């Protein structure tokens, strides 16, 4: 197979700034006509076409996005990147085997934002069931990485929680998190404090609820 | 307008086959070539085959040969895809789109459907588990969605009336072997005691649907 | 060449 290799992989870009794809082919897309396309997957959605035959603009398709090269040597320009930009970017071919690019992801890079901690007990409904699950959410903040950890009694919790955390928002650029502690309804209730603390950079906020309370 | 339409996710048996299909709307079926493509995670493309509606002439994607089959029915405007043979390998979203041909179009793929999301699992269907997430001026409640199989539940606040700052995230699978997840919506704090927050989640593979106001304690 | 088998198929 015809492998198309995109560089970068990972495309942090300020808003208002300039963004740039390369895709490289390991054989001439050269029909005689060029079938080089560009395709952008946002967040949720299905992939859509925003430019065929190297350069040709799709229908609807801002012209801030731009297509050009040859033989093996292509490159994607976005002129002046907007938040709702973000997604995946793929090349893909048509003269050989049809094959995609691996995919380039475009983040908006933008201004730190501390989350907003919210901590919430189990249920009284989930507590009858047996089981417990504390859930910490850590909204709106920038960079995604951020370290969360449980603290139960001043114990450190290890093992018994999993995370998720969303796409990045088109509007103001940041993400969220989730992170979820579970215990049984017995091992709950043998315990008092029950905390999540977010780290980011110099700052740590811990937020906490008595059980009970 | 032209539409390709796709049914919703599915559940299969491993080792058995499935046919998914998808419905040409707004244009006629054999004036175009269809191509069909897998998405594994939400990440990485993959070509599976084309097929000319008009002949029903096929080209694969070698890894293909042999495991997907195209195949149209110009009387109903509608292309299909079997998978057999299936393993936990094929639970991927298969886009059926549309080529707009040769040369000057570029054999570009310019109409997609939305994708057929196939989960290859062995085990039951089992609706979720609601519980109440209960709540500077920044109140957060939501909706704890557990225990649950297959993906997807979806999950709207007050029959969609309500979107902005609502967060939902991506499901996590249990050491069960069952789907979590969790939605939330920050809201004004002052609004906790006059309007009512409603979490609506829906949970098609076990024709369950879940209706949660979820009260300030 | 496969090149060629499309130019044929399409």
């Amino acid at each position: 197979d015809v492998v198309l290799t995109q560089t970068p992989l990972s495309l942090p870009v300020n808003i208002g700034d300039q963004a740039s794809i390369s895709c490289k082919s390991t054989k001439s897309l050269l029909n005689r006509f060029t079938f080089l396309d560009w395709y952008l997957q946002k967040p949720g959605q299905s992939p859509q076409l925003l430019i065929y035959l190297v350069s040709n603009r799709f229908s609807g398709v801002p012209d801030r996005f731009s297509g050009s090269g040859s033989g093996t040597d292509f490159t994607l320009k976005i002129s002046r990147v907007e938040a709702e930009d973000l997604g995946v970017y793929y090349c893909f071919q048509s003269n050989y085997l049809f094959t995609f690019g691996s995919g380039t992801k475009l983040e908006i890079k933008r201004t730190v934002a501390a989350p907003s901690v919210f901590i919430f007990p189990p249920s009284d409904e989930q507590l009858k069931s047996g089981t417990a699950s504390v859930v910490c959410l850590l909204n709106n903040f920038y960079p995604r990485e951020a370290k969360v950890q449980w603290k139960v009694d001043n114990a450190l919790q290890s093992g018994n929680s999993q995370e998720s955390v969303t796409e990045q928002d088109s509007k103001d650029s940041t993400y969220s998190l989730s992170s979820t502690l579970t215990l049984s309804k017995a091992d709950y209730e043998k315990h008092k404090v029950y905390a999540c603390e977010v780290t980011q950079g110099t700052t740590s906020v811990t937020k906490s609820f008595n059980r009970g309370e | 307008e032209v539409q390709l339409q796709q049914p919703g996710p599915v559940l299969v048996k491993p080792g058995a086959s499935v046919r998914m299909s998808c419905k040409a709307s707004g244009y006629r079926i054999t004036d175009n070539f269809m191509n069909w493509v897998k998405q594994s995670h939400g990440k990485s493309l993959e070509w599976i085959g084309i097929i000319n509606p008009y002949n029903g002439g096929t080209k694969y994607n070698q890894k293909f040969k042999g495991k997907a089959t195209l195949t149209v029915d110009t009387s109903s405007s509608t292309a299909y895809m079997e998978l057999n043979s299936l393993t936990s390998e094929d639970s991927a979203v298969y886009y059926c789109t549309r080529v707009r041909g040769n040369d000057y179009h570029g054999r570009a793929m310019d109409y997609w459907g939305q994708g057929t999301s196939v989960t290859v699992s062995s085990a039951s269907t089992k609706g979720p588990s609601v519980f109440p997430l209960a709540p500077g001026g920044t109140a957060a409640l939501g909706c704890l969605v557990k225990d649950y199989f297959p993906e997807p539940v979806t999950v709207s606040w007050n029959s969609g009336a309500l979107t902005s700052g609502v967060h939902t995230f991506p499901a996590v699978l249990q050491s069960s072997g069952l789907y979590s997840l969790s939605s939330v919506v920050t809201v004004p704090s002052s609004s906790l005691g006059t309007q009512t927050y409603i979490c609506n989640v829906n949970h098609k593979p076990s024709n369950t649907k879940v209706d949660k106001k979820v009260e300030p304690k | 060449s496969f090149k060629e088998e499309l130019d044929k198929y399409f």
